[PDB]
């Protein structure tokens, strides 16, 4: 239900 | 009232005269009518705290004391009540060693310590050294025979070497053990465990060497001498090699300090026999009769009952392994010692091996043995993989909480035969230490004590198909591991199942279709309870860009269940496969259309996003607001206006770097404190506002992205797609 974007 | 006769289970370990002790229990049934049955399981030690949370387990066990106050302080024995006659007919010392908080936990049966055992005809005259064997060898190498042979496999046989320099387990002072004080990485361990390596290195020794080897080897003639206990010569006898037992030899001119180990036997807390068992143990066994029927079987060493230890103090043998265990220190009982000897016995086993150095084994032993947290998951590892005690790692070489650049300290590669029935192919499982609280000191995590989330409460695992001709597990998912655990630390976001991750290149740096991970629960791994918290364990899957929209458009759950659907994309246990070519929706054409189904009538799933952002012109109403949005969360307006909005639904971004959110809301929904009167509100930087249905279409009909910087403006608002101006960092959980 969340997104976590570019996590490098 | 019960109306019902009982009976004995006892627990031996397999090397112990059992025999005897069956011989025994055979005249406790004759006297008594009450059958006991003898057993000698397979890490009987491990598997006595399984079974007694069943209530499955023995009446009565047997083992070394250094276990016992582990079990104890664990609720599994039951006190043990003996008059002072009783007490009396044993030595202090013993029952000192069967003595947890004050409490007697265990009877006293015997002291065991190594001694160095040696063929008196390959050589009349033992070394009194260690430094000695290497030259030995080679005399007795250029007749076909070696040295010296014994279980490298146990580290309570290399123990005494190592501790003979000054290598400790745990520091006695004040009649209390420091349990952060350990002796395994100061220079006389190093030094001891450097000997042994030294000895594997110039072929004088077997690193693989185990108990068993060492058995025939000596018992054979084919090597001159051993290393062992009482339990041992039974055997040798047998053998009809003449054989002597001596003194440990020196090591740096001092003495071998073997562990001592009492041989105890506890009485299961769950038995519903206590009575019987007391009457078995004071009354049957510890006699003369009892031990000699024990000590025919196998050797029980120097017994804890005066009578039968004047009676067996004759023996030379038995006055060597007294003066050996006299030159050694008697195990500490306390809890953390399992812990202990695990940490121990990988290091000595890798040491020995090559796969580490003696100072990169010490120091992780060292810092493992003080290791709670990471006791506990290695514990859940142990019940996944009993046929893998020793897992390759990836060790960072400088730790996280010195601030080196991987906060995962240990990740852990096993291999996972699958389930061929299953259909569930072969595949590398890693695991992660670093994101929960191993060691409860501050120095990475806030310790709050049980209870809670451990750390940020959570482990990382990921499945690897394991390609053909592989021998060992790959490396590279433990980097990617590291990236993932770079951003938990410095987003503080907790990672949960169904969430997605953006990473943009393929994760194994080759040209892998496989750009994007959805993050689920472990299949296998169960959450687990630690000192400092609980630990779960989320599953990396990866995913294709296409499966990566899908799941951000419609949602993560649903994705994940097709790729369950779908065995070479996942399956059940949804493994990875890097070299996967094509998207479930190009090997299922229909599919695609459940989706757009889905979308269409249900939506987005997604309550918000991670993402550079922000927001400009204490509770705040504005009338002005200003938006800015990296490409890819603009890339995302589209999916929070269509995909939630117009289904009465909120949408937050929040920024990584600072404090910022911004959440849209539409008309309704009670709990915002966006009206469509006072469309801009703000809680501090979380920033609420309000858009109604026409205006939400609208701005879908401005957006159509186009060159950066790009501008939208409306008389009351403007929104900034930019080119990461947003910049500049958080660091541990303090
Ligand atoms: O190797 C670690 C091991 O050491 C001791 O086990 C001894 C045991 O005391 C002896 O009775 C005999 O069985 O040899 C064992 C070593 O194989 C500790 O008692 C035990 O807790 C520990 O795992
Ligand atoms: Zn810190």
């Amino acid at each position: 239900s969340y997104g976590h974007l570019s996590a490098s | 009232m019960k109306t019902e006769e009982g009976k004995l289970v006892i627990w031996i370990n397999g090397d112990k005269g059992y025999n005897g002790l069956a011989e025994v229990g055979k005249k406790f049934e004759k006297d008594t009518g009450i059958k006991v049955t003898v057993e000698h399981p397979d890490k009987l030690e491990e598997k006595f705290p399984q079974v007694a949370a069943t209530g499955d387990g023995p009446d009565i066990i047997f083992w070394a004391h250094d276990r016992f106050g582990g079990y104890a302080q664990s609720g599994l024995l039951a006190e043990i009540t003996p008059d002072k006659a009783f007490q009396d007919k044993l030595y202090p010392f013993t029952w000192d060693a069967v003595r947890y908080n004050g409490k007697l936990i265990a009877y006293p049966i015997a002291v065991e310590a190594l001694s160095l055992i040696y063929n008196k005809d390959l050589l009349p005259n033992p070394p009194k050294t260690w430094e000695e064997i290497p030259a030995l060898d080679k005399e007795l190498k250029a007749k076909g025979k070696s040295a010296l042979m014994f279980n490298l496999q146990e580290p309570y046989f290399t123990w005494p070497l190592i501790a003979a320099d000054g290598g400790y387990a745990f520091k006695y002072e004040n009649g209390k053990y420091d349990i952060k004080d350990v002796g395994v990485d100061n220079a006389g361990a190093k030094a001891g465990l450097t000997f042994l390596v030294d000895l594997i290195k110039n072929k004088h020794m077997n690193a693989d060497t185990d108990y068993s080897i060492a058995e025939h080897a000596f018992n054979h003639g084919e090597t001159a001498m051993t290393i062992n206990g009482p339990w041992a010569w039974s055997n040798i006898d047998t053998s009809k090699v003449n054989y002597g037992v001596t003194v440990l030899p020196t090591f740096k001119g001092q003495p071998s300090k073997p562990f001592v180990g009492v041989l105890s036997a506890g009485i299961n807390a769950a038995s519903p026999n206590k009575e019987l068992a007391k009457e078995f143990l004071e009354n049957y066994l510890l006699t003369d009769e009892g031990l000699e029927a024990v000590n025919k079987d196998k050797p029980l060493g120097a017994v804890a009952l005066k009578s039968y230890e004047e009676e067996l103090a004759k023996d030379p043998r038995i006055a060597a392994t007294m003066e050996n265990a006299q030159k050694g220190e008697i195990m500490p009982n306390i809890p953390q010692m399992s812990a202990f000897w695990y940490a121990v016995r990988t290091a000595v086993i890798n040491a020995a091996s090559g796969r580490q150095t003696v100072d990169a084994a010490l120091a992780a032993a060292q810092t493992n043995a003080a290791a709670p947290g990471l006791h506990a998951i290695y514990g859940e590892c142990r019940r996944l993989y009993p046929d893998q005690p020793n897992p390759l790692q990836v060790t960072a070489i400088v730790k996280y909480d010195s601030f080196g650049p991987d906060p995962l300290d240990y990740v852990s590669m096993y291999r996972n035969v699958g389930s061929p029935s299953a259909n569930i192919p072969e595949h590398w499982h890693y695991i992660s230490f670093g994101l929960s609280d191993l060691y409860g000191d501050n120095r990475v995590h806030e310790f709050t004590g049980t209870d809670g989330p451990s750390g940020f409460g959570f482990e990382l695992t990921f499945r690897l198909k394991r390609e053909t001709g592989e021998s060992a597990p790959p490396t590279w998912p433990a980097e990617l591991m590291q990236g993932l655990a770079r951003y938990v630390f410095q987003s503080e976001n907790t990672f949960c199942s169904g969430d997605h991750v953006s990473w943009h290149s393929p994760l194994d740096n080759s040209e892998s279709r496989i750009q994007h991970m959805l993050l689920t629960e472990d299949p296998q791994m169960q959450p687990v309870q630690t000192p400092f918290g609980v630990v779960t364990f989320l599953q990396i899957v990866g995913v294709c860009t296409e499966e990566l929209h899908s799941a951000q458009q419609w949602n993560g759950q649903g994705i994940l269940e097709l790729l369950r659907t779908v065995p070479i994309a996942g399956g059940p246990w949804l493994i990875t496969d890097m070299r996967r070519g094509e998207t479930i929706f190009e090997i299922d054409p229909h599919l695609q259309e459940r989706v757009d189904k889905g979308i269409e009538t249900d939506g987005s799933n997604l309550s918000g996003v991670s993402a550079k952002c922000a927001w400009d012109d204490r509770t705040r109403q504005l009338e002005s607001v200003h938006l800015k949005f990296n490409q890819e969360s603009g890339a995302l307006i589209p999916l929070c206006l269509r995909g939630r909005l117009l289904h009465g639904r909120h949408f937050t971004y929040k920024s990584i770097t600072g404090d910022m959110a911004i959440t849209f809301v539409s008309t309704g929904v009670e709990g915002a404190f966006a009206t469509e009167e006072h469309p801009y509100a703000a809680h501090g930087p979380w920033l609420q506002i309000l858009l109604t249905e026409e205006f939400v279409e609208k701005m879908l009909e401005d957006l159509e992205d186009a060159a950066l910087p790009k501008e939208y403006s409306w008389p009351e608002k403007k929104l900034k797609v930019s080119i990461l101006p947003d910049v500049v960092h958080h660091h541990h959980h303090h």
